């Protein structure tokens, strides 16, 4: 019967992931940069997104 | 006889300088009409530093009002203390730069510079001796961060030896106010390091935290926020205007504070900050002032003292006290938490004591600090810049008005070198 | 943060004030047509 | 200094202008018949030495049936008699006719009126094009006028407040023809395009507001109200002023990606906000609802890249960033990795006005949220699907080529819209 | 800073909330119009003119009850968005309650819950009002609180639900669907009080002199206990207890979380001008077998954890003697693994009376909260009554025709047998 | 100049220590506003042992008011002496305490401890010379029992030589107002045994018996309970404030009191207690205090002192008495009860004679006793703990929030060790 006591003693199951604990007065951002857009991303070939001049 | 000329560009610099010219007109007793209405002598024998004379006893301030958007001109002109400024320094553009550095520096911001250099030169040629250049602006705006840097480049290329002072606000780490904040922030102050020698980084979330959890104000507005900066602004240059027992000018706030020409970034402060609900429950003494000077709750920057290590510290005291308890308290500061001070400099503090405290209070202090934790701010700015740069995220508004791809890389390289040299020491 | 001998104490569990209300996340059914209507409008007749 | 020119054309544009100049006269002290019973009225009104104020806009149409009521009704005393440009024959749901045969001819008066309106204003700021995407006068004539203005005035800013075809509600059948064929012309010669549709405004007027059986006046007054805060900072002093030319360097990352959304949060009835406190933290939090948008898109599947908040009236500058920070903490609003900053704030010192007897409620707060997302890419997929199903058997091409020009421009739609569809996917791909 | 959110699902909860949101209006000072002629913050927010906002949501799929509420004298008090109607009734079906019609309206009621929780700073729990019998209060509240758990997490949920009375009922399928109701309770609920209808009838027949009792008297007698739960939350007292420890000091094991409710001095107004009650007998007035609000005999199980919230002019000297003389006798029996037993709560506010009401103006008033092993029989009889219907597969075709399956019933019978085994195991001594 | 820092954690602790400032401010003649309006001049000389200063002559005590719920600051600020504290000295929380260990020690309390050491270092560094720390809490809850016990650990390592004056309200054998009291007692006095230097164990049951039986109250309110505790509270530190023929400070009441570092749990008391109608009947003399001092029915702890021996006995006499008497009666009671004093300690009693008695009495006394009979209390707490641990009654509520199984086992083991050392030297 002791295994049943161990079965009720198992507390619970959680559903909401706890929210992020934030600290103020520091130079850290709220949403962290993923470190793969830091120095691991590379540009694409059709990235011709430049400034559109006046007419000619 | 020993003058300082004030400059401001942009909405941020203009609305900070407005509160500045209110508070320093109040310390010297000048009404918004322009006459003298103080009731002493010590505020009248050194008034020419910030003001000029005129016929009939009119005291005209020495300031330069520039902005490419003329919207803030009508706001500061029709404000409380807006009728003292002379109507010839009001130079303005018609097309606003609008948070673009290229419009503020190269193609439109440079076209109004020939008009502002004339007024700056005319102001600087009517003084007996020049000591400072006071600039207030925003570090990631368009006109404040665009033409203020151009102005100080022109001044430093024409006046080589005069000390210059920026009182500028920096982008906050928690909330963002513009999407092009990293671009302007990185690319404008990589001409701050090689030009300037005494700069003051101010945040806006730390000022809000000061107004909420220390001053305890329920509705802290911008008019009540720029007064907080203007207090430190007026408190830095106190020994120039009033006598004292250990008098330090701005030049002696440079040798004792700047050991290397790159490392010159300072975080300001102001000690006697408390709510009116506990003003009577404290006693205004030197120990609580020097305790709250070195607290994170009385600084204008979001850099904690923990993150780095203090190099130099300045602390200007005002009022009637004695100096040995001041020096003893500085010694206990150096000796108690010695893990936050550099070992290879024996004394890390500079003290100056004035004689005239501000109105209302009986004593006041002004905290200026140098530490190797300001590099944490530039690490975040370089992080954001490199994240926004390689996708060419907002380079469309730059490369079409006289930019280059490699110029951004040079700015990021300078920032990485600055952070590396801060870490090295 | 630990850049000396001092460090901040770390709570071992989540704070009950963190468990707050999620923001805009639910799609509420449209009020035009017949394919998906709220039971709060008197619906218009199809024919 | 701070003047702007707005162009109304078509029927949707002219009715929006009819509702909008009501609000423009109500904000200032200008009577509906021109006079008054101060430099904040120079952006929308000129001054005549007899006290008459003349508006800075144009009313151009190829039919007289909708400009006649303006020329005869409550507002014939206000607008310039030669700015009240009327046509002869309708474009009649045809791009080709109103772009090439009848719309080519009348612009010699439209551009002349624009020139004479531009010779009064000194510091001109930009252009506000008021038309619709699914007509002939709205989608063809305004397109050609936008070509001519781009090739004449150079780098002046151009803005579009246009009516977009809803996925279900649509009164015409040639909508995907003259709607997609406008997009060859828009994105090359434009800086922003604030699209709205008619189904989402119906939902807003029905659920947030509580008006049943809404005529077009309610939708057009909502449109006038949301464009009333887009030029709020140009004329009213504020703590954090955001002028017109800094909209585009905040909203537009790439010149192709300049198709943002629009949202006006405090839209509510008189007997609903009376039982409400309307704090700042619960108004900008309502700008991010899917049920508050003026275009039917799902931002849950979209990825925000830029934003702007243009507050009005009694707004404390402290609760704004406190409301942004809790948004940053919540996971329901996800940004892209290459925009670590996100937001832009503007605070003004003027409460929003309300029309007396109107459906809106008086407040001293107003929030307009402008943002571009990747969820707009679905609003082009449905029109591409429509054109692929309709052009597959050459449904209505004879009415288009009958004006004298080939069907090659229809074949130019698929590569251009395919590029606009796949680059939107490309700019939203994560770091991998 | 001590907020509570109230949800009223089905008719059996909205009809109680009707009495509760006039009792709370009388406890403070807000005319039903909503205006005023500073501790009201735990049920009301403010407006610029001065109206007060009830923080409660009124939802049901039948528009009748909310429609007659809107036409009453509470139209000005409430906002037209908490009064959420529906088109078509849940039709007495656990299947229909949350699968076809009740599946969609969740996205509106939850959006309004989200708008309610953002206006408060100190939100703690949820006050759900439902019943175990029907389909709206048993199916819609099931899935609603089920995804409330994934919406908020550790924020507690307090249902005030009624039970199938052991020898009277209205619906026939009440035991057929009440078992399926509890398949969401023991993982998304922490404390749900059990107050059936027959025992309130017996209480108002014996303790009260009233004849032909209506539902109004039962709703008021339930709302008195509900208001007494949040007595220390609104007012000051010697021993202040809130909802957060109410979760802990009452519930030993996560499955064993269904306690009783008891209000002791329900004495008629006609017999109130003569006698004045005292603490030493009002404590015994909670533990009598005929004074409780569920028709179960307490000798049938040992007590586990008791909680009494004394309200009014109570001094803590004699509640000690009350518990001391409670411990001495033999009929009131606790478990061997709880030497401490009880929990004492004292406030400073006597209960409010309602004009034209039934209760009297008493000085002291104790609300008793307790869980006992006796409720295992109250589940055992409902189990057996479902087993008799299931042996011929009686009403299965009215449930599998909407979206449920027999395979769901095959995972449905055995968990309540496991719960009976849990109660039997936890009842024994070591 | 010799300073003591006051801390109060939990609403029970805040209630027992909030009235403590009433018997001190009136002893020093301080207005509830804060100004000085007394008659004497001796009570103003040593006022910098508990208070601070302000300009204009207002006096503000040092206190770190700490709680987890903001439902106390509307009450203790609105009490009789709410205006005397400092608003920046208030520390609060948002979420509830829940009367559990995890929300005082690990999850909620561990967030708040960085912000209470800020004000502890605010006050402890503006003093001249520090003696130690004064803390009021309970042993049967979650805030005072758990978070204050965290706070003594977060103070002790910073100040390794100062003294920790804690004040414990122990759960009673017959009355309990909480169902998880044995857990919160064992988890507290597992770690309380090795940081603080003296604990004053107080039972509500014995103190209620004192209130009912000795000074004859019929209706004892909580304020009249806190006043009786506060008399002893201020009786210990009366040598720091007023002159005396035989001075004995807080450190002298620490060396002479423990023979071993872990047996430092004390039974407090207060001698001159009389009924309401029998105050002016006669003058109080010194032979009629020791009979009121050395009886089991004066003791504030429910453990009967006659079930053991006494190790170290204190008597802080306050008033103008002779010294031959206050030693002759101590010799007489040592010879009278030989079996209640140990054999290997020759003198079992320390006397300390002050001068100033409290207002309203021309003479007073204070008793602090360290007796072996308090091992009965630990035995019943351990048995009530193991009653809920042979079957894991409420371990569901702890183990889901960072708790783990076997530290309860080692805490019960720690209690068994404390019981064996307390019995072993008897
Ligand atoms: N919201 C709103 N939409 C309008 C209004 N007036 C017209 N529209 C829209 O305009 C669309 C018709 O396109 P238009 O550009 O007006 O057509 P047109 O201007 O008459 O030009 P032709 O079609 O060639 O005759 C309809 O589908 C409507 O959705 C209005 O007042 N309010
Ligand atoms: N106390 C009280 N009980 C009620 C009231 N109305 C109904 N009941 C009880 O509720 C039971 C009926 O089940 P319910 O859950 O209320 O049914 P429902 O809420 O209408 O849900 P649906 O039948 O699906 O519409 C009956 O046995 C009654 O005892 C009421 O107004 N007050
Ligand atoms: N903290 C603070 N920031 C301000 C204030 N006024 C303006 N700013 C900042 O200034 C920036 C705008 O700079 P702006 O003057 O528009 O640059 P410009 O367009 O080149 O003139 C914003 O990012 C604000 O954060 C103020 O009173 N306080
Ligand atoms: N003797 C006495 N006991 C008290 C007083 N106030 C509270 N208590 C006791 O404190 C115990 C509850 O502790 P509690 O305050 O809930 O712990 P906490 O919430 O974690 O601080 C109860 O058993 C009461 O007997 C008081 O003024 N005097
Ligand atoms: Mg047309
Ligand atoms: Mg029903």
């Amino acid at each position: 019967s002791r295994k049943r006591i161990q079965d009720l003693s198992r507390p619970k199951k959680q559903w909401r992931a706890p929210d992020r604990k934030l600290f103020w007065g520091n130079q850290d951002p709220i949403r962290p940069v993923s470190r793969n857009a830091l120095k691991a991303q590379m540009t694409q070939r059709l990235e011709n997104l430049a400034q559109s001049k006046e007419v000619s | 006889m020993r003058e300082i000329v004030h400059l401001q560009a942009g909405q941020c610099g203009n609305q900070i300088g407005a509160k500045f010219w209110e508070v320093i007109s109040d310390e010297h007793g000048i009404d918004p009409t322009g006459t003298y209405h103080g009731d002493s002598d010590l505020q009248l024998e050194r008034i020419n530093v910030y003001y000029n004379e005129a016929t009939g006893g009119k005291y005209v301030p020495r300031a330069v009002l520039v902005d490419l958007e003329p919207g803030t001109m009508d706001s500061v002109r029709s404000g409380p203390f807006g009728q003292i400024f002379r109507p010839d320094n009001f130079v303005f553009g018609q097309s606003g730069a609008g948070n673009n550095w290229a419009k503020g520096h190269y193609t439109e911001g440079a076209e109004l510079v020939d008009s502002v250099l004339d007024v700056v030169r005319k102001e600087a040629e009517s003084c007996d001796c020049l000591q400072g250049f006071q600039l207030t602006h925003s570090l990631g705006g368009g006109t404040g961060s665009g033409m203020g840097t151009l102005l100080i480049s022109k001044i430093r290329e024409e006046y080589p030896d005069r000390i210059m002072n920026t009182f500028s606000v920096v982008p906050s780490p928690k909330v963002s106010d513009t999407v092009v904040e990293p671009y302007n922030a990185t690319l404008s102050v990589h001409q701050l390091v090689e030009n300037t020698d005494e700069t003051y980084c101010i945040d806006n979330e730390a000022l809000y935290d000061i107004c909420f959890r220390t001053l305890k104000l329920t509705t802290p507005t911008y008019g009540d926020l720029n007064h907080l900066v203007s207090a430190t602004m007026s408190g830095v240059t106190t020994c120039l205007r009033f006598p004292g027992q250990l008098n330090a000018d701005l030049r002696k706030l440079a040798v004792n504070m700047v050991p290397f020409p790159r490392l010159h970034f300072f975080m300001p402060g102001f000690a006697p900050l408390t709510s009116r609900g506990s003003q009577q429950y404290r006693a205004l003494t030197v120990p609580e002032l020097t305790q709250q000077m070195f607290d994170a709750k009385n600084m204008m920057a979001a850099c904690d003292p923990r993150h780095g290590r203090y190099l130099t510290v300045a602390a200007v005291f005002r009022g009637r006290m004695s100096m040995k308890e001041v020096d003893e308290q500085m010694l206990n500061v150096q000796n108690k938490n010695s893990s936050y001070f550099v070992e290879w400099i024996p004394n890390n503090v500079k003290t100056a004591v004035c004689d005239i405290p501000p109105r209302g209070l009986k004593m006041s202090a002004t905290f200026i600090g140098n530490s190797t934790a300001i590099q944490e701010l530039f690490k975040r700015i370089s992080e954001q810049f490199t994240a926004m740069f390689r996708r060419k995220a907002f380079l469309h508004w730059y490369t079409g008005e006289g930019m280059d791809e490699m110029e951004f890389t040079e700015a990021e390289s300078n920032m990485n070198d600055l952070v590396s040299e801060y870490q090295q020491y | 943060v630990w850049v000396g001998t001092w460090r901040p104490h770390r709570p071992r569990g989540p704070i009950m004030a963190l468990y707050s209300s999620p923001g805009p996340k639910y799609l509420i059914p449209p009020t035009t047509g017949f394919v998906k209507h709220t039971p709060t409008k008197l619906r218009a007749p199809a024919y | 200094m701070r003047e702007c020119i707005s162009i109304h054309v078509g029927q949707a544009g002219v009715q929006i202008g009819n509702a909008c100049w009501e609000l423009y006269c109500l904000e200032h002290g200008i009577q509906p018949d021109g006079q008054m019973p101060d430099d904040s009225f120079n952006t929308f009104f000129s001054e005549t030495g007899a006290g008459k104020h003349v508006p800075r806009a144009v009313f151009v149409d190829l039919e007289p049936t909708v400009v006649d009521e303006v020329r005869t009704g409550t507002y014939r005393q206000l607008f310039h008699p030669e700015q009240l440009i009327t046509g002869k024959e309708d474009a009649a749901n045809n791009y080709a006719r109103g772009h090439y045969t009848i719309g080519k001819e009348i612009v010699d008066l439209v551009l002349d009126r624009i020139r004479k309106l531009a010779d009064l204003c000194t510091g001109l700021q930009g252009f506000l094009i008021f038309h619709s995407f699914g007509g002939g006068t709205g989608s063809g004539f305004a397109s050609l006028l936008m070509e001519r203005l781009s090739v004449d005035y150079g780098k002046k800013s151009k803005l579009e407040f246009a009516i977009y075809p809803a996925p279900q509600v649509s009164t015409a059948v040639v909508e995907p023809y003259n709607s997609i064929l406008t997009t060859h012309t828009t994105l090359e010669h434009s800086d922003c395009a604030f699209m709205v549709d008619n189904e989402a405004i119906y939902d807003i007027c029905r659920r947030n507001l509580d008006i049943e059986r809404p005529t077009y006046t309610n939708l057009n007054r909502l449109i006038g109200q949301i464009v009333s805060s887009i030029t709020a900072s140009l004329r009213f002093d504020g703590a954090l002023n955001v002028d017109l030319t800094e909209f585009q360097t905040n909203l537009v990352p790439y010149p192709r990606i300049h198709f943002p959304l629009a949202t006006y949060a405090p839209v509510i009835s008189a007997e609903k906000a009376y039982h409400e406190q309307l704090s700042v933290a619960e108004i900008t939090n309502a700008c991010f609802e899917p049920a508050n948008q003026m275009v039917k898109c799902d931002p849950r599947h979209g990825k925000y890249m830029a934003c702007c908040m243009l507050y009005r009236g009694d707004v404390v500058p402290k609760d704004v960033n406190a409301a942004i920070a809790t948004i940053k903490t919540k996971r329901t609003i996800q940004f892209v990795d290459w925009c670590p900053t996100g937001f832009k704030v503007g605070i003004n010192y003027q409460p929003p006005t309300v029309v007396p007897g109107g459906d809106l409620a008086k407040v001293q707060r107003a929030v307009c949220m402008l943002s571009n997302t990747t969820a707009i890419a679905e609003a082009w997929a449905r029109l591409d699907h429509k054109l692929d199903l309709m052009y597959a058997k050459r449904a209505f091409v004879h009415w288009y080529v009958g004006e004298g020009m080939e069907e090659g421009e229809f074949s130019e739609a698929r590569e251009d819209l395919a590029a606009l569809e796949k680059d939107y996917e490309e700019v939203g791909v994560d770091s991998v």
